[PDB]
């Protein structure tokens, strides 16, 4: 499960700090966080998909 | 053990949102069509209320639209020109570190309100005619307090605690990794206020939406040599930002910017979109119409 | 956006309105290959 | 949901841009208005947070989603058939 | 419920807003407005919280709006920065801190019609359009009544770009509510403390921008009641003053 | 609940009808429309379901009301018999079957008036009245323009008799549903397939008629929208045609 | 058994091909055709399968075939968008996907002689042969009528390139099968959905072409009948048509 494009894995000596410091590192790419609510609904009372909104 | 921990580094694929099958709905009651925009929330709406869908097991990826894969990719934030030859033969540079000077990386950043990154620096050098010959340059990073070089040789070139490079110009671009440098928690493209109290009644009000916390020093560039070399030479600074968090997103910038510091727009006001004849015109000529029903 | 019946209003209300479209994108929404933008220009390399 | 600029039209100038005009008819199934829905076009879609971060990406995938509010007064009444046509097609000239 | 009820009341302090036409309340971010927590707390000093005495609805400026007004913004807290006991505290001690309740009251009869977007722009950088005609025109850089309006707030020259070149179209991505006269005629936003500084000067630094623009202008037949206003009403919540001194008015 | 909801959503292939004010669903003989059972069909070739293609809604249809505009009927499927994926299966098919989703659309202000009896007639044999003068006029027999109306619908002449001799009053016995301007503006009557034969040619016999007729007139005061429309939106649901052949329009 | 039966019997829908000198039945990548699973499926419209009124044998264009005669091809679906149910729903529709079973149909007397290869070639693109005189020449772009022959198919003008400058002798490669007039007198390829997407618009992308070339020309006896025709005839099969709008020919 990767952008190979193709079935293969093979060995992955990668993201290697060589530095005392860690800012030195390569980008931290490992996680993706997908939370859209904060900006798409942010109202008090959630409104369910079903119900009119207003009553 | 860390083999294993080496194993998982590869960018896993996490997909996107699945669709499910849907049939009919023939009843009162139920209105998933009908928001309220007023509220301040996005429609709840999903496709499977709307039409009859039928069941999709979407395996397209989602993991480079990031804010780690959208901002690492460095991009141009300053040319120096360390100039040494007609009236300009200082044959030394004092860039002040702003990112805010060309638009590819100024839109991009100013995306966010507040930004915490550390970030790669790539100095580019090269003469006019794009030639790379055997000649030593020192980039010398200057922290907001440290002494600035006033000549070419200085003490201030010393460098017993600023961090330098040496490198010539004929080798690889020189490339360092530079922390979160600033006294706030985060950065700050835009900053609503005054640095200074006072009562900012100055027929040019500079002061305002400037905060130091970002102002992060200069760069000294010059050729370690003892007289003027005759030469001018570039140096395009490029900044690929990295081990990133932003906060608080804001709208896309629509109109030209006109100076650094400052939003500050022309009084001609560039329409957001392209403008079309009328209201009901598209440019599609499409298909030629069996029953034209 | 078609009328499927008129827009009707009685006396003493105005009979012209408007309707303001809001664009997003669903759940299922992806991207793919970072590219520069066409949206904004400065003259030259060497700008501010 | 970010407003789309649907009456970017030669005239309209300023907020007059994100208004698609509607009115009493003396002649039913007349076009009151019409966009084309990829948000790479130049065209009302530029307006929008998605429009603005597509032109930042080559290929895109999902469904779409717009919302209509109307801003008539309370005793304004009417039904609106707002039509989608997948690509093969020109513009509708007729609501049939 | 799985709906959002139509009647409100909104009671901080020894005040109290009731509403029979709230289209649901805006938490901005979904954070409620909260006391800065030890670990983010940089400054030794103890910080007062004067409670009800500063957290309660203050109702600063009402505004006429017309068929071609173009819109209206505050800074806060400059609105509230010489207003009450939370003005005082605010000149009187160095870092500050608070969330606030804005509450956007308009009515008008089921016989007029408009749009109001009322939306909180955290560092509302307030831009100066220079003419075409020279490059560094004097009006570069706006001067300290269009930065700071204070309790009566400024109205928009360019509303369109909301005054700092960014689409007013997109700034639905900051906390915003609309006002429709179908529908609604209040709009309330809860809005957490925002700042990469856990405490900052009141005066020197403006945390949010508040703008009501008019989208859809008010239209309404002859006969109708011309005057239409908008009231700003505001609730400090969780303000927390620290650094005490001299009393100083921005 | 033991209360119809007034808002109500109907969604059918890739079409949706949203209405504010549905006085419930009238669901003919309490009976769903359902595809032919094995017992009662009787034609051994395979019947083809287009499904999403030809069940959805479709907006055929819209009438102007005036103050002295006696009524409008249509005939299923004729109505549709040319329209979409569906004109195309019924022309290339003998055999058809289906039930169908009305949905009358007719908006008016608080301030317009008058109640529509929307009713579907199954077997809706037109009439052709004979002046009193000659036994045998030629208008014994009425045109096909009058039975088959097609698309844009026929205007009654004599809406009191359904234009049928039978009494508009008693007209309430089959499957009906009023749009009264003071509560509702839409009548929605799911209907089963209604026939002596599981099958029958979509072409030469009409199984509904769907009359809409004004009991109480559209009234209005001076200075409101005279303008008014009826429209008809028409969804065949569980569609099945058999006996494929060289298309035949009509 | 072992051996293929010379006597076979192909029933589609409401049509049946008996042949009593078939040489097998060739499957195209020995893979059936088959309705677009989930996984592969990218679009969320639920997809009309017509079944029996589009998947059943289409006999389309009958060729006279003579001594001289080089060849015909045809373009699969572009043959049958314009006839039957499946050319509407072809029509109607925007995305569209399906497998077909080919079977030409080539018989002659024991006293005549003649080899056809009928080969199916996906993505046939159609070439133009520009004269060596001038470099750009005007057929460098083959005309609509080329690319596109519809129902009535298109002659070869250079059967040894297969217009396409691919030499003939290597096009066994594609699912091919010979109609020796010694052994057998029809060609059945079963072809599966071939495309790198999962559905196409019927009308602007043609999935395979069906080429009929006379490698052994024709020869015969005075005496003989000289009329020998060569029948395509095209089934259809796991048709599934979605996006559906205005009918749109070509
Ligand atoms: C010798 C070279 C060493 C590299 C040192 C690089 C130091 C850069 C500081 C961090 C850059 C990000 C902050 C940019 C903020 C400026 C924006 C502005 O206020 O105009
Ligand atoms: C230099 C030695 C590096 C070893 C790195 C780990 C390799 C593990 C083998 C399997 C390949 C990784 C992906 C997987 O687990 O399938």
């Amino acid at each position: 499960t990767g952008n190979i494009a193709t079935e293969g894995s093979t060995i992955n000596f990668t993201n290697i700090n060589y530095y005392k410091d860690s800012y030195a590192a390569s980008a931290s790419r490992q996680d993706f966080t997908q939370d859209p609510t904060k900006f798409t609904s942010p109202v008090l009372d959630a409104i369910k998909e079903a119900a009119a909104p207003l009553q | 053990n860390a083999v294993s921990t080496l194993a998982d580094t590869t960018i896993s694929r996490v997909t996107a949102a699945n669709t499910a099958a849907s049939s009919h709905s023939l009843g009162t009651g139920r209105v998933p069509a009908l928001q309220a925009a007023e509220t301040g929330a996005s429609s709840n709406a999903s496709d499977e209320n709307l039409i009859e869908t039928r069941c999709v097991m979407n395996r397209n990826g989602v993991n480079e639209a990031s804010v780690e894969h959208f901002y690492s990719r460095a991009g141009l934030v300053g040319v120096v020109e360390v100039k040494d030859s007609g009236t300009s033969q200082d044959g030394y540079t004092v860039w002040p570190i702003d990112v805010m000077g060309f638009v590819q990386q100024r839109r991009k950043l100013e995306l966010s309100t507040y930004m915490r990154f550390d970030a790669e620096f790539t100095f580019v050098s090269n003469l006019n005619d794009s030639t790379t010959p055997g000649m030593l340059l020192q980039y010398m990073y200057v922290p907001p307090g440290a002494p600035k070089p006033d000549g070419r040789k200085s003490y201030q070139w010393q460098t017993a605690t600023n961090p330098s490079i040496f490198a010539k110009l004929s080798d690889p671009p020189p490339q360092v990794s530079v922390p979160f440098m600033s006294p706030a928690s985060a950065y700050q493209w835009f900053y609503d206020g005054y640095p200074t109290f006072g009562e900012h009644k100055q027929a040019t009000n500079l002061q305002y939406g400037q905060c130091p916390n970002n102002m992060m020093g200069h760069f000294a560039i010059r050729t370690v040599s003892e007289s003027t070399t005759g030469k001018n030479v570039h140096v395009r600074v490029y900044m690929r930002i990295k081990h990133v968090r932003a906060w608080v997103p804001r709208p896309f910038r629509s109109q030209a910017y006109m100076v650094k510091n400052y939003p500050t727009y022309s009084q001609t006001i560039s329409n957001t979109a392209a403008d079309r004849a009328s209201i009901t015109t598209t440019d599609y000529e499409g298909g030629v119409p069996a029953n034209p029903f | 956006i078609w009328y499927q019946t008129n827009f009707v209003v009685p006396p003493d209300t105005p009979s012209e309105a408007n309707i303001i479209a809001l664009g997003a994108a669903q759940e299922n929404f992806t991207l793919k290959l970072c590219k520069d933008t066409d949206e904004i220009r400065q003259t030259a390399e060497y700008q501010n | 949901e970010t407003i789309l600029e649907v009456n970017n039209t030669t005239g309209t100038t300023g907020v007059n841009r994100l208004l698609i005009p509607v009115r009493a008819q003396n002649n039913v199934d007349q076009l009151c208005a019409s966009f084309q829905v990829d948000p790479g076009r130049n065209g009302p879609w530029q307006s929008t947070m998605v429009g603005q971060i597509c032109r930042y990406y080559t290929q895109w995938s999902g469904s779409l989603k717009v919302t209509f509010m109307f801003t008539g007064s309370f005793m304004a009444t009417g039904k609106m058939l707002i039509a989608y046509t997948p690509p093969g097609s020109a513009q509708p000239t007729t609501r049939e | 419920c799985g709906y959002s009820d139509r009647v409100a009341q909104l009671t901080v302090g020894n005040s109290t807003i009731t509403t029979q036409e709230a289209a649901n309340i805006v938490l901005s971010y979904g954070e409620w407005p909260g006391y800065c927590p030890s670990t983010d707390a940089t400054a030794v000093d103890k910080p007062t919280r004067p409670d009800v005495s500063v957290n309660r609805f203050y109702t600063l400026s009402t505004k006429s709006w017309k068929t071609e007004s173009t819109g209206w913004y505050w800074k806060f807290p400059d609105v509230l920065n010489d207003t009450g006991v939370f003005g005082q505290n605010a000149q009187f001690h160095y870092l500050y801190r608070s969330g606030f309740c804005m509450h956007v009251q308009c009515n008008a009869s089921k016989f007029h019609q408009g749009a109001l977007l009322v939306v909180v722009i955290p560092e509302f950088v307030v831009a100066a359009s220079s003419p075409a005609t020279k490059p560094n025109g004097q009006g570069l850089y706006p001067d300290f009544a269009h930065t700071n309006p204070g309790k009566e707030g400024q109205v928009f020259r360019d509303p369109y770009v909301l005054d700092a070149g960014i689409p007013l179209s997109q700034a639905l991505v900051f906390p915003h509510q609309w006002i429709n006269l179908r529908t609604n005629n209040c709009a309330t936003i809860i809005m957490p403390y925002v700042n990469a500084l856990p405490f900052d000067s009141a005066l020197n630094h403006s945390n949010f921008g508040l703008a009501v623009i008019p989208i859809s202008p008010l239209k309404y037949c002859n006969g109708a009641t011309t005057e239409v206003p908008i009231t700003l009403t505001i609730a400090p919540l969780n303000s927390e003053f620290s650094g005490l001194r001299q009393a100083i008015k921005q």
